[PDB]
């Protein structure tokens, strides 16, 4: 097997070559270098998967070197490969190759072609490091790498300061999440003496026989890092603003790499979470609340990209709900399918934007179904997959598996939250589609078209052996759950057709009402989370920075110089040049000396 | 028997640079380059032949090389030099930064450049002497001998856009801070020597013989306080940090004197060698105050660095926050935290040296330093904004660079010692990311805010690009493979830590 190092090295070689070219090469040469590096990484990933399935799906380890070794602190530079890591590596490499080919078509005639491709190659290398990490610290290396590449790619069009503000907001919120992850790292190393995943799982139950508070804090801090990276409650405020960059960048972040890192963190450290059931229940509750809030927020938005942002937020909330009900296989299957159809949707929206001009509102355009037929078909298939259309779309099977896992573990509230979320997902998805589309066969689009259907549902990740098996529901409950999901989906589809396709009198009357306007302006700003975070963190930080901008400690240490200068000016008054005063001062000093000598004795 | 040459090659080279100016105006730069190359190669020879990787901890004293020669036998004072892993790492670091400071002052061919190189090599020899001196009087002598060339380099060869009186004020403030701190250190040294003499009856200023000196709690606390005040000025530690941004801003615009004298941190090494072993009980009693001062220094330096409208003051406050991290690492009792402190010192030196070199290049290209007045410079230059982005990434604490390694072993060991201070320091890491992004935004991204920013600027030369890329390669290799540095410092750090823990 042993070509994981090639899957990391080749995107790194592409990144170095395209950074050091700094635009001197042609667009064709830089395009083939970047796309070829990613495609060769994908081909080596395919050979790795062939070799993995040739054997008995055994976990493989390639220890490259040892990173740091100070006493008991032995952090190694090793790569591990199991079914979960193979699934993530295949997803990242394939979807990244599709996005790279689309962006090779899409970035033609733009500034920073080689810079864009170097940044995306570094992004792919960082995510491959994240998913192949043997220990927690190499996963932290990949964590910071994908955060840095997210910052460097959101603010790709750097000349607009709004792009820079969005990129640094994303970087700061993610860095708070990575500080929570670092807290998890510190607690886990202080308790167990190691950060290797298998070693942590092995030595966790023996060490916490008496007290489970430190393991609870470690799993809670891991949850905080995961919701920081995956844009969940309460660190979700950056994902909506994260579309200041290009749409291939948004496709990569929302489908291939970035938002799926928290799901990988929770699934990989599932052994630690199983010993703390309350933290896993908190993961499920956080995912349910996040998907509900994202579904409510995406219903009122007037942009294609921001609607797709809150759609990604709701899908990640579905994954976190699946992880909270211990439906790990359902979560990873949903990760595969959601990566497929969200990459498809984002590339279709990029083609919609490029075919149009000036990046307009969704309310201005209508009847675009005849203008671009193939992009309409791509958007229809992506919407049907996102709305979980039964028996044709992979999203139906993924959400069905998530809901079956929720039922089989006795989670009724999470089940009904998922049902309401699917209803709202269908609602906002065809609301946007019926608003923008009513009223040249590129191969990545065709591949994402095929993978968003049931053909993508035919692929099963090899999770049998890595993650625990989900408990199986009864056949009648499973059948009636599929029936309920199907009728909820089609009721949402027909309601979205009834409201936004037509004269739109009822929706405009609802929006024009004062409670309707209040709800629209509440859900437009992500329930007031951005405003609260501004007024709680950003404004006092700026106030303290303005208050301290003239160094107060420097003045509090420079006042001895002021006292010395004032004392010198005061003492120089005695040197007036008057001889009678000099004689008087000598007699005064004689009196003082004599009085002191008589007093002291 | 090689360390006196490590100190005397810079001094003889500075004298030769002053004397060889009459042969030609562009001669003394070559002489300074040759002498600092000889010093760096000889430091690397000591690294190669020292066998530091196979050396285990044996207890203080344990020196890989040593040299003794009587200097003032009335007081028992000798020129006594000793090298082990920690001092050798610092000596290699100052040799490399000396070569970079010579190469950075290239293409400044003016009158009395030979004197500029003379004060440069005298500063670097004083830094080497501070690292190698293992007796109190010679350590203090090198501690205060570096400051006169620093003062004259700031005051006479400083920022040519300054008023001429602001350079005088900054240099005088820096000198007064450092010399008053040194005098307090000399009082502590003299009282320690007198306590030793009253206890035993011999006169000595030697660190090996001054160890295990019996003294009461109050006396030991006062001696610790004097040493810590001296090391707190030069780290810097708040509120004694006021000299550093003014000295950095009013320094010579090349940036060479920054890397030679102000950027290198002898105070953390001084704390490690002369404060924890000499007064371990007093340091254990003072650890809460010093660690909270480090926390306040991190957050204060972050808030200052965000609010600065100048690049050099911004980088100075980055140095303040990073040495707050190091000061938190010092007063723990963990070997892991100390090893992270060593890595953090070296990596912060490399990263902020690259930052200061790039700021000097930016100023020599666009003739201003105001971040509110320039902007959008990515499209106007060839190499500088990308390398500045890399070095801001390094100072941000990013893996693949040595800063991440350093401060994360610092935080790991500190959490093993004290959890709350580690928590607050990680939020300081968030703040460091904040000011790095702010500097990158205000400097290179957006629309150009003046006409000089809206103009095409010549690219960096082969020399500046090659030395910046050397710094980049060293930072990346330190980030990904820090094992040779940890293996070199392991014996000395284990000696210091094992002395600190069982004597309290
Ligand atoms: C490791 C696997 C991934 C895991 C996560 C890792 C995270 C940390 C990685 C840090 C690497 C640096 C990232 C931030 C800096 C990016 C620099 C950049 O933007 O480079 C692109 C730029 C070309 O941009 P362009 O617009 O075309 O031109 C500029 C003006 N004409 O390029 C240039 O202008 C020239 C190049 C500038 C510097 C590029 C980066 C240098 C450092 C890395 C390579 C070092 C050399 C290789 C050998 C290392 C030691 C063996
Ligand atoms: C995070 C990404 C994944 C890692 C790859 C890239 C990392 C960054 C590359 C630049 C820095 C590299 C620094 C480390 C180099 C290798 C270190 C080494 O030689 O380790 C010794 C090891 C021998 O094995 P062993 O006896 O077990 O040694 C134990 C070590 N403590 O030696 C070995 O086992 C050698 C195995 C082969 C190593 C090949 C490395 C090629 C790297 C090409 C990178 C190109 C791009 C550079 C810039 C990257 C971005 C910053
Ligand atoms: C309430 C309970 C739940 C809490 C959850 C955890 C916290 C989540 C915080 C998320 C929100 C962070 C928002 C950051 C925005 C950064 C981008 C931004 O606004 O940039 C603007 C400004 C740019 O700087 P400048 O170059 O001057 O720009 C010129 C004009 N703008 O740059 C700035 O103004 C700088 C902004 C700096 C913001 C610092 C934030 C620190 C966060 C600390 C989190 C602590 C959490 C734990 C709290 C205690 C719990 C016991
Ligand atoms: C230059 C060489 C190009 C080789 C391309 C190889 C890949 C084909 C195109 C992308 C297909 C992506 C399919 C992803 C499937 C993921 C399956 C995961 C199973 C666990």
């Amino acid at each position: 097997m042993n070509m994981l190092a090639l899957t990391i090295i080749l995107p790194l070689i592409g990144f170095v070559l395209l950074a050091f070219s700094r635009g001197r090469w042609s667009e064709n040469v830089s395009a083939i270098v970047g796309v070829g590096s990613v495609g060769l990484a994908a081909l080596v990933t395919a050979f790795i998967g062939v070799d993995f399935f040739a054997n008995g799906e055994q976990t493989y380890s390639q220890p490259l070197w040892t990173w740091m070794s100070v006493g008991d602190f032995n952090i190694g530079f090793n790569l591990v490969l199991d079914g979960l890591s193979l699934t993530m590596l295949s997803v990242v490499t394939g979807v990244g190759f599709l996005i790279h080919m689309y962006a090779s078509w899409y970035m033609r005639g733009e500034e920073g072609y080689s810079r864009f491709f170097a940044y995306t190659n570094l992004f792919i290398a960082s995510m491959v490091v994240l998913v192949l990490a043997d220990n927690l610290l190499l996963m932290y290396l990949g964590w910071e790498g994908v955060g840095l590449c997210s910052y460097l790619l959101i603010g790709f069009y750097y000349t607009d300061p709004k792009n820079g503000a969005a990129a640094m907001k994303a970087f700061v919120v993610t860095r708070v999440g990575d500080v929570f992850l670092a807290f998890a790292l510190f607690i886990l190393y202080n308790e167990l003496g190691t950060l290797n995943f298998r070693e942590m799982v092995e030595l966790a139950p023996a060490h916490f026989a008496d007290g489970n508070n430190m393991l609870m804090w470690a799993t809670l801090m891991l949850l905080g890092g995961a919701v920081g990276k995956s844009a969940q409650l309460p660190l979700q405020t950056w994902l909506a603003d994260a579309m200041a960059g290009p749409t291939p960048v948004s496709a990569l972040i929302h489908a291939a790499t970035m938002v799926t890192a928290g799901v990988y963190l929770i699934a990989r450290t599932h052994g630690l979470f199983l010993m703390t059931p309350e933290v896993l229940h908190l993961v499920g509750i956080v995912g349910a609340v996040t998907l509900l809030l994202a579904g409510f927020a995406a219903l009122v938005q007037t942009d294609i990209k921001r609607v797709l942002a809150y759609s990604t937020m709701s899908q990640i909330g579905y994954m976190f709900l699946a992880l909270g009900v211990q439906a790990w296989d359902a979560a990873i299957f949903h990760l595969m399918t959601h990566a497929f159809f969200k990459a498809l949707l984002f590339l279709a929206s990029g083609s919609v934007i490029l075919a149009c001009h000036h990046e307009q509102n969704i309310f201005k355009m209508g009847g675009l179904r005849k203008s671009i037929p193939l992009v309409y078909l791509c958007f229809l298939v992506g919407g049907a997959a996102l709305s979980a259309l039964p028996l044709v779309t992979a999203g139906f099977f993924s959400k069905d598996e998530i809901l079956a896992g929720a039922m089989a573990n006795g989670h009724i509230n999470l089940m009904v939250a998922g049902l309401v979320g699917a209803f709202m997902t269908s609602l906002y998805t065809f609301r946007m589609i019926f608003i923008v589309f009513h009223g040249t066969h590129s191969l990545p689009l065709i591949v994402l078209l095929i993978l968003s259907t049931f053909v993508g549902a035919l692929i099963v990740p090899p999770l049998q052996g890595v993650l625990p098996q989900t408990t199986e529901l009864a056949h009648g409950s499973m059948l009636t759950l599929e029936i309920t999901s199907g009728v909820v989906a089609v009721v949402g589809i027909l309601l979205a057709a009834w409201l936004w396709l037509g004269k739109r009198t009822l929706v405009t009357s609802i929006a024009n009402s004062a409670p309707g306007r209040l709800l629209s302006t509440w859900w437009y700003n992500a329930w007031g989370f951005d405003w609260l975070y501004d007024k709680v963190f950003v404004k006092p930080f700026l106030g303290i920075a303005w208050l301290l901008k003239r160094d107060p400690l420097n003045s509090m240490m420079n006042i001895p110089a002021v006292l010395s200068r004032f004392a010198g000016k005061g003492l120089l008054l005695s040197e007036n040049g008057y001889l009678r005063w000099y004689v008087a001062s000598m007699s005064i000093g004689a009196v003082v000396v004599l009085a002191l000598l008589m007093v002291l004795r | 028997m090689l360390l006196p040459w490590l100190i005397l090659i810079p001094f003889i080279g500075g004298f030769l640079c002053w004397q060889t100016e009459r042969f030609g105006v562009k001669v003394p730069r070559w002489i300074a380059l040759i002498t600092m190359g000889l010093t760096l190669a000889l430091s690397l020879q000591l690294w190669l032949q020292g066998g530091y990787s196979l050396t285990q901890s044996a207890g203080i004293p344990q020196w890989q090389s040593e040299f003794d020669m009587p200097w003032i036998p009335r007081f028992g004072i000798s020129i006594h030099l000793a090298i082990d892993g920690l001092s050798l790492l610092m000596v290699v670091l100052t040799g490399l930064l000396g070569v970079l400071a010579v190469l950075c002052s290239w293409k400044e061919i003016e009158k009395y450049q030979g004197f500029f190189h003379l004060n440069l090599m005298w500063i670097l020899g004083g830094v080497i002497g501070v690292f190698l001196a293992i007796d109190m009087f010679l350590f203090f002598f090198f501690w205060e001998m570096m400051l006169v060339p620093m003062y004259f380099l700031i005051a006479l060869w400083g920022h040519k856009a300054s008023d001429g009186k602001t350079r005088i004020t900054a240099a005088t403030k820096f000198f007064i801070y450092t010399q008053a701190s040194g005098l307090v250190m000399l009082i502590a040294i003299l009282a320690l020597v007198f306590v030793h003499y009253n206890a035993t009856g011999v006169w000595t200023f030697n660190y090996e013989e001054l160890l295990n000196t019996p003294m009461s709690s109050g006396v030991e606390y006062l001696l610790m306080l004097g040493f810590f005040i001296a090391f707190a000025v030069k780290m810097p530690v708040v509120p004694l940090h006021g000299w550093l941004p003014d000295a950095h801003s009013q320094a010579p615009t090349a940036g060479s004197v920054d890397l030679a004298g102000i950027l290198l941190k002898t105070a953390a090494y001084g704390l490690l060698r002369f404060s924890l072993p000499l007064f371990p009980n007093a340091s254990a009693e003072f650890a809460p105050i010093a660690m909270w001062l480090g926390v306040i220094g991190i957050f204060y330096g972050a808030w200052m660095a965000f609010a600065q409208t100048d690049i050099k003051r911004l980088i100075a406050y980055t140095s303040v926050s990073h040495m707050g991290f190091v000061l938190i690492a010092i007063y723990t009792g963990s070997q892991l935290a100390y090893q992270g402190a060593v890595i953090q010192m070296i990596a912060h030196g490399l990263s902020a040296a690259g930052l200061f070199i790039l700021c000097g290049q930016l100023y020599e290209r666009i003739h201003t330093r105001d971040m509110r007045m320039m902007g959008g410079l990515w499209s106007k230059m060839k190499w500088l904004p990308a390398l500045s982005l890399f070095f801001a990434v390094a100072t941000l604490g990013m893996p693949g660079t040595g800063n991440f390694v350093g401060e994360f072993m610092i935080l790991f060991g500190s959490f093993q010692v004290v959890p709350v201070i580690t928590v607050i320091s990680t939020f300081g890491l968030v703040f460091a990311s904040v000011y790095s992004l702010a500097m990158l935004h205000r400097a290179y991204f957006g629309k150009a805010k003046s006409q000089i920013a809206s103009q095409e600027l010549p690219g960096m030369s082969l020399r500046e690009l090659f030395m910046i890329l050397l710094l980049v390669v060293l930072l990346v290799l330190l980030g990904f493979y820090p094992q040779p540095i940890l293996d070199t410092s392991h014996s000395a750090i284990g000696n210091i830590q094992q002395w600190f823990v069982n004597s309290v």
